[PDB]
RNA sequence: UCCAUAGGUUAAUGAGGCGAACCGGGGGAACUGAAACAUCUAAGUACCCCGAGGAAAAGAAAUCAACCGAGAUUCCCCCA
RNA sequence: UUUGUAUAAUGGGUCAGCGACUUAUAUUCUGUAGCAAGGUUAACCGAAUAGGGGAGCCGAAGGGAAACCGAGUCUUAACU
RNA sequence: GGACCGAACCGACUAAUGUUGAAAAAUUAGCGGAUGACUUGUGGCUGGGGGUGAAAGGCCAAUCAAACCGGGAGAUAGCUGGUUCUCCCCGAAAGCUAUUUAGGUAGCGCCUCGUGAAUUCAUCUCCGGGGGUAGAGCACUGUUUCGGCAAAACCCGAUGCAAACUGCGAAUACCGGAGAAUGUUAUCACGGGAGACACACGGCGGGUGCUAACGUCCGUCGUGAAGAGGGAAACAACCC
RNA sequence: CGGAAGAUGUAACGGGGCUAAACCAUGCACCGAAGCUGCGGCAGCGACGCGCGUUGUUGGGUAGGGGAGCGUUCUGUAAG
RNA sequence: CUGCAACUGUUUAUUAAAAACACAGCACUGUGCAAACACGAAAGUGGACGUAUACGGUGUGACGCCUGCCCGGUGCCGGAA
RNA sequence: GUAGCGAAAUUCCUUGUCGGGUAAGUUCCGACCUGCACGAAUGGCGUAAUGAUGGCCAGGCUGUCUCCACCCGAGACUCAGUGAAAUUGAACUCGCUGUGAAGAUGCAGUGUACCCGCGGCAAGACGGAAAGACCCCGUGAACCUUUACUAUAGCUUGACACUGAACAUAUGUUCUAACGUUGGCCCGUGAUCCGGGUUGCGGACAGUGUCUGGUGGGUAGUUUGACUGGGGCGGUCUCCUCCUAAAGAGUAACGGAGGAGCACGAAGGUUGGCUAAUCCUGGUCGGACAUCAGGAGGUUAGUGCAAUGGCAUAAGCCAGCUUGACUGCGAGCGUGACGGCGCGAGCAGGUGCGAAAGCAGGUCAUAGUGAUCCGGUGGUUCUGAAUGGAAGGGCCAUCGC
C-alpha cells in the first residue's frame, strides 16, 4: 500500500457500506442442484442433507441457472420468476 | 584557516 | 470570508433543502426563492433558515 | 539577496484538438481556447468556457467569413 | 501463516464480476455548498479502480 | 494482674536443599514496528519471584442457542 | 564505486580450508499431470505412503450500502 | 605556628630522552609540600541514573556525559562493503508526477517474457489543417534620433529598437486523410518479471553567468553510459 | 611582418627534419578499420519443401528479463 | 614595575595546577525538635544522643573603605471580601 | 548607573592619544575618557604577606646566539652468536614536457641509463598508522537545557472512608471512647527493639487509603520540516496570468514580471432597447477638468478584482418580468501516474422569460482552495445480535475544527 508517503489510495478514498448479517445466512440454489436432493422434495433441510447449502443457512432462493428435467416440489424456498417457469415447465410445483 | 585538528592518540586495545 | 452559509428549506414540509451563502450585513432580509422540490416534484417556495 | 519572482500556474493544455478534415463524433471537443479566437460555425457549439465542440458527426472545416475575417469552425455532415 | 487483509482497504473496495474493484469517489464528505450540483451528482455513483492502481489494491486484498 | 492471657520448657510429627524442560500464580521491560512519534505495537514476550506435579491447569452451566435445540473440562482440524 | 578510474579513489601479502537469496506457511501467475461442471479432502481412523473420513474449501451468477431482486440488477417518479 | 630551610615520605612545575619504550604514563636533571585541611598499613561501608566528588563531568579494577558480565538479541541500519560454474537470445534508465521528499520509495514512461486483436506502426509522395517562432515591421504597447508647422507637445515627415510590441510572416515540426514500396510486427491491449528515478560530453535553439568555466538550468538530436576496431601524438562523450 | 613576458628541460609541428616534407587549386594513384567482399565454421529467428534439406535475415552489451546446460555431495535404480 | 587570587591547601590517575575549587570571614533564608533536610513503596536511619550562640540550603570570599537607584517582569512571602 | 574604577583578564575602531623606558617598544608602566560592550556580595575599589601563577625591565651569568671548534663516554660501522616489526595486487619500480578521473616509475613524445651491494639524506612513491574528529547527510545515537510536547515521583487542595458524643448559633466550643504519642512507670526480660499493662498528654484533629484540582525539567519518553550552486541566515512551499517555451501539447533554474485565498438574489435568467474613449467649437455661477449642444473620431472605452485571450449578433450599458444559481441523467470528448479536474449536445420531470423561433442546469473565460478518518444536523419503502421496539450502523442531503 505504501506509495512513498503520498496518502495511499486506500486512505484517500472514503469507506462505504455496512455488512449484512442476513446475507451470511442466505444462499442461492441453481436449477441444476434440484435433482441432487433425495426424494424430489426441495426444502431447506433436504438441500443441507445434499450438501447444497451450508448448515447455518436459513433462507435460500432458487435461481434460473442450469436446467431442471425431472419434476420437483419446491417447498419453503423463494424462487425467481425464471426459475418458477422452469420448474413448472418440468412438471414441478412451488409451495409457499 | 586550519583544515585538520592537530594529531592525537588512540585508546589502547588488546593487540594481536 | 464574510458571506455565511444558509439553508433554504422547502415550504412543502418535505425536509428537502438547498444551501447557499449570503452577505448578512448588506442584505439582512430573508432570502425566498421558488425552487424545485424533488420529494413532491413541484416548484415550491423555499425560505431561509440557519445552517 | 533573494528573488520576488518564482511563481507560475499550471499549463492548461489549450489549443486545437481536431484539425481540418478530421472525422469527429458528436460531442468531440475541437478547440479549447480562452475567448473565441475561433467561432462556432455550422454544427458546432460553444461551451461556457468557449470550448468548440461537434454537435454532429462529420469532418472538421475551418473557414474565414465576414468583413472582420473571423475564423469559423464547422462540421461538414459526412 | 495466512496473509492478512489490509482491513482499511476492505472497507473501501469491493470486487466486481470481471475481477475489478469498485470504490466510492473522494470529495463528497463535506464542503458541499461551493461545489456545483453537476460535480456532486457525478461523484455519487461508485467508480472502478484504474489500471495503475489495481496492483496496489490486489496486494492489499488477497482474499477479495 | 485476681482469674486469665502473653511468655517459658519438654515431647511427638512435619518442613527447609537440589533438579533440563513442561505447568499455575505474583511482578513485568525495552529495543523494534508505525518508514519521525506520544495512543497503539513489540507483549503480558524477555526477565525476576512464589508454588506444584508427573503432568499441571481447567472442569460438571446463574453455558450456549434461537422458539428448533445442545448439554462439564482439555486437545486437534475447520469456520476465518 | 561512478557521469567518468592506469588512476595518486576502495579492497586484497600469499596459499589452503570455510564464508552470502534459505526455510515454513499463506497467496497470485506460468509450466506440467489428474479429474472436469465439477475438483479436492483436513484433523482423525487405519499396522497400513492403501483404504476410510467431503467437516470444509474453491468453482459453476451477478447487481445493490442494504432489505432485496436475479441473467439480470442498481440508479431514477421513469428511463430513449 | 594549616611558621621557615631541608632528607625520608607525599606530590608532579620545567626540559631533554623515550614514543614497534626498560615502562599501555617512565627515566635523568632540576621542582612543590614536608606537625598537617599531613602521610601511611590493616580491616570496614557507600553500587550504576546509583555511589563518591576542596567540582575536573573527576573517579568507581589500564574501561566512564552513565562501569562490567550475561540476557531481550540475529535490536534496528532508506547506509557502506561483499555476493561463488557455463553458454545462448533480447536489453534499459538516470525522465514525469507525489512524497518530513530530495543519495529512499510509489504510479506512469523506458526493458523483458507471454497471450490476444488490426495491412496496426515507420519512411516517402500527394491532399486537408491550425499556428505566430525565425525573419520583418512600427498602425498598436513602450522606447529612440532629427526636422517641417504651432498654442516648444500634437498635426505633417524622415530614422532606429523590443522575451513579456504585432495592421505581417516562413522553414521545420505536429494532427488528419489517401497511395506505393520496404521493414527484424517495429503499433495497440492485457498479463508474469524487472531495473531505473546521481547522468556526462558534443551539435543546434535558449534562460542564467562575464555570449567566463571540463559552470549551471531547460528543449531537441548524437555519442559515452552499456560499444570494441581505425583516426585525432597520448585523449569515455569529437571524426570514421 | 611587428604588436608577442614565466616559473624542473628543448617543450605552442609528437620527434627527426622540411623552403616543401608549407599553403591554395585541380587531378590521378596508393595506404588505411574488428566497415564491406572472399573462403570455412557455429548459433537464433523466419520462410520454403519433407526431424532433415534449401534459402533470407540476425548474433557489441551494464542494470535487468528470458532460454539451455556443466560439475559437486547425498537417495533410488544397486545384493547390479 | 605591574595583572589575578588574601593566605596554607585542592584539582582534570594518563596533554590543562591555574586567575579554577576550597577557605576563615560575611549575608540571606529555612528549621521549635517526632526540626528543616536527606537515604528509604515502608519500618527505620542520618541530621544529633545536637536544640536557634543549633542545624540545613544558597550566594559572596582574609582584611580596609564600602555596597547606590528600580518591586514593572519572574520567584518568594502575606492578605482574602 | 551613585561611589569607585576605566583602551582594563572587559576597548570593536586600535599599534587610540599623551608621557616614561629603548638607537629603534603592536608588549610594559603612568595618564586621558570617546566605558563598541566597567560598576558595587553571579560584589566595587584598595591592599602588607604569599604564588612551580600572567605581563614587562635591569644587574650578574653564560655555546641561547654571532659561529662554531675540540675532547670524553653510549650507540652508529665491522666481526661472531641470537634474531623482531609496521607494510605488501603484481613488478623487468629512470628524467623531462605533454596527456589523462584534471599534480604519472607505468600513457605519448623525447632524453638519459652496463649488472649488483654498502654507508648516508629524506624531495616523491598524493609514503606507513587510525572506514576524517572539521563539513554535510541519516525522518541515526547519547547526554545536557528550558516559559518545546506529553507524562510523572514529590509537594499541595478538597470529597468520601477509618470517624464518635454533647451543646450553642453549615460554623464554633466542650467531651472521650476510635486514633496518635519519638512522655512517665510496670511486665515479658539479663533488652534505648518490640508487645502488653497502667497513667499522662494530644484527640475526632493528626495521619493513612480511594477519588480530585493545583504545582511539578525533580525524573522520563520524545519532537525540533524540506528546497538550497556546501550548510546556516534570508527567501520559498498551494492556486491563477504573462514571458523564458525553439509558430500543436508539454517543458527547468534561489530565471523575468504580476495576482488569488473572493464578490454578487443581482453583478444570475430572459425579453426589449442602447453604444464608448479622447479632442475641437459655443455656452450662467463654472475654473485645465462637472452638466448642455453640435462636429471629428471609431472602441484608442467598458468588462466586480491580476494578466492574457476574448467581446458590436456585443460578453459593454439601460429597463420590464423573473429564480434554470432547477431535480434525475447524459451520447461523446478534453486533461491528469493516480486521487481527480473540465467541456457537453440530447432525454425525463417541473419552471422562468418571450407573440413566437427560442434561450436559461449561475456569472466573458481562466485564481477564490483541502483528501481520508472521527464527529454534528435533517431526511430515509435499508439494517436492527432470541422476538417487538429502540440504541447504534448504512444510504441521501448538509455542517464543523
Ligand atoms: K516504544
Ligand atoms: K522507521
Ligand atoms: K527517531
Ligand atoms: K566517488
Ligand atoms: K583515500
Ligand atoms: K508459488
Ligand atoms: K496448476
Ligand atoms: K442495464
Ligand atoms: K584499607
Ligand atoms: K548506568
Ligand atoms: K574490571
Ligand atoms: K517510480
Ligand atoms: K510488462
Ligand atoms: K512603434
Ligand atoms: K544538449
Ligand atoms: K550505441
Ligand atoms: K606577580
Ligand atoms: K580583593
Ligand atoms: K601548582
Ligand atoms: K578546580
Ligand atoms: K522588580
Ligand atoms: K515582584
Ligand atoms: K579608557
Ligand atoms: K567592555
Ligand atoms: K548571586
Ligand atoms: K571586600
Ligand atoms: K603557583
Ligand atoms: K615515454
Ligand atoms: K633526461
Ligand atoms: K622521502
Ligand atoms: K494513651
Ligand atoms: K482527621
Ligand atoms: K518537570
Ligand atoms: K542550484
Ligand atoms: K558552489
Ligand atoms: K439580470
Ligand atoms: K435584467
Ligand atoms: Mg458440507
Ligand atoms: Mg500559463
Ligand atoms: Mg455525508
Ligand atoms: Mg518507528
Ligand atoms: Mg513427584
Ligand atoms: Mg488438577
Ligand atoms: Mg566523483
Ligand atoms: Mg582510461
Ligand atoms: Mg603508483
Ligand atoms: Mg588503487
Ligand atoms: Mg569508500
Ligand atoms: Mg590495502
Ligand atoms: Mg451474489
Ligand atoms: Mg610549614
Ligand atoms: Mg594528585
Ligand atoms: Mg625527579
Ligand atoms: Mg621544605
Ligand atoms: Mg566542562
Ligand atoms: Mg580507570
Ligand atoms: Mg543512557
Ligand atoms: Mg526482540
Ligand atoms: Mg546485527
Ligand atoms: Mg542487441
Ligand atoms: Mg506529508
Ligand atoms: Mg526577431
Ligand atoms: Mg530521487
Ligand atoms: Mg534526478
Ligand atoms: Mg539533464
Ligand atoms: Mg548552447
Ligand atoms: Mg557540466
Ligand atoms: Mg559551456
Ligand atoms: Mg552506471
Ligand atoms: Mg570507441
Ligand atoms: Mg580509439
Ligand atoms: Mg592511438
Ligand atoms: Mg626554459
Ligand atoms: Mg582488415
Ligand atoms: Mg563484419
Ligand atoms: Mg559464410
Ligand atoms: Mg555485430
Ligand atoms: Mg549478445
Ligand atoms: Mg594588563
Ligand atoms: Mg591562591
Ligand atoms: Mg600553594
Ligand atoms: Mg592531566
Ligand atoms: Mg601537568
Ligand atoms: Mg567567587
Ligand atoms: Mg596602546
Ligand atoms: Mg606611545
Ligand atoms: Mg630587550
Ligand atoms: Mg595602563
Ligand atoms: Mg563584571
Ligand atoms: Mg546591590
Ligand atoms: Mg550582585
Ligand atoms: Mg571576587
Ligand atoms: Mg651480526
Ligand atoms: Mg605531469
Ligand atoms: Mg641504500
Ligand atoms: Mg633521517
Ligand atoms: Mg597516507
Ligand atoms: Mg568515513
Ligand atoms: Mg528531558
Ligand atoms: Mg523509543
Ligand atoms: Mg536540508
Ligand atoms: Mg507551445
Ligand atoms: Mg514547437
Ligand atoms: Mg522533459
Ligand atoms: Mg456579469
Ligand atoms: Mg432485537
Ligand atoms: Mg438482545
Amino acid at each position: 500500500g505504501f506509495e512513498g508517503g503520498q496518502m495511499p489510495l486506500y486512505r484517500r478514498l472514503p469507506k462505504f457500506g455496512f455488512t449484512s448479517r442476513k446475507a451470511a445466512i442466505t444462499a442461492e440454489i441453481r436449477l441444476s442442484d434440484l435433482a441432487k436432493v433425495e426424494g424430489g422434495v426441495v426444502d431447506l433441510n433436504t438441500l443441507k442433507a445434499a450438501n447444497i447449502i451450508g448448515i447455518q443457512i436459513e433462507f435460500a432462493k432458487v435461481i434460473l441457472a442450469g436446467e431442471v428435467t425431472t419434476p420437483v416440489t419446491v417447498r419453503g424456498l423463494r424462487v425467481t420468476k425464471g426459475a418458477r417457469a422452469a420448474i413448472e415447465a418440468a412438471g414441478g410445483k412451488i409451495e409457499e | 584557516p586550519p583544515h585538520r585538528p592537530r594529531p592525537r592518540p588512540l585508546p589502547w586495545f588488546p593487540p594481536r | 470570508g464574510i458571506r455565511e452559509k444558509i439553508k433554504l428549506v422547502s415550504s412543502a414540509g418535505t425536509g428537502h433543502f438547498y444551501t447557499t451563502t449570503k452577505n448578512k450585513r448588506t442584505k439582512p432580509e430573508k432570502l425566498e426563492l421558488k425552487k424545485f422540490d424533488p420529494v413532491v416534484r413541484q416548484h415550491v417556495i423555499y425560505k431561509e433558515a440557519k445552517i | 539577496g533573494s528573488t520576488r519572482n518564482g511563481r507560475d500556474s499550471e499549463a492548461k493544455r489549450l489549443g486545437v484538438k481536431r484539425f481540418g478534415g478530421e472525422s469527429v463524433l458528436a460531442g468531440s471537443i475541437i478547440v479549447r481556447q480562452r475567448g473565441t479566437k475561433f467561432h462556432a460555425g455550422a454544427n458546432v457549439g460553444c461551451g461556457r468556457d468557449h470550448t468548440l465542440f461537434a454537435k454532429a458527426d462529420g469532418k472538421v472545416k475551418f473557414e474565414v467569413k465576414g468583413p472582420k475575417n473571423r475564423k469559423f469552425i464547422s462540421i461538414e455532415a459526412e | 501463516p495466512k496473509i492478512k487483509t489490509v482491513r482499511g482497504a476492505a472497507k473501501r473496495f469491493k470486487k466486481t464480476g470481471k475481477g475489478g474493484f469498485k470504490h466510492k469517489h473522494a470529495n463528497l464528505r463535506h464542503i458541499l455548498t461551493k461545489k456545483a450540483t453537476k460535480r456532486k451528482r457525478h461523484l455519487r455513483p461508485k467508480a472502478m479502480v484504474s489500471k495503475g492502481d489495481l496492483g496496489l489494491v490486489i496486494a492489499c486484498l488477497p482474499y477479495a
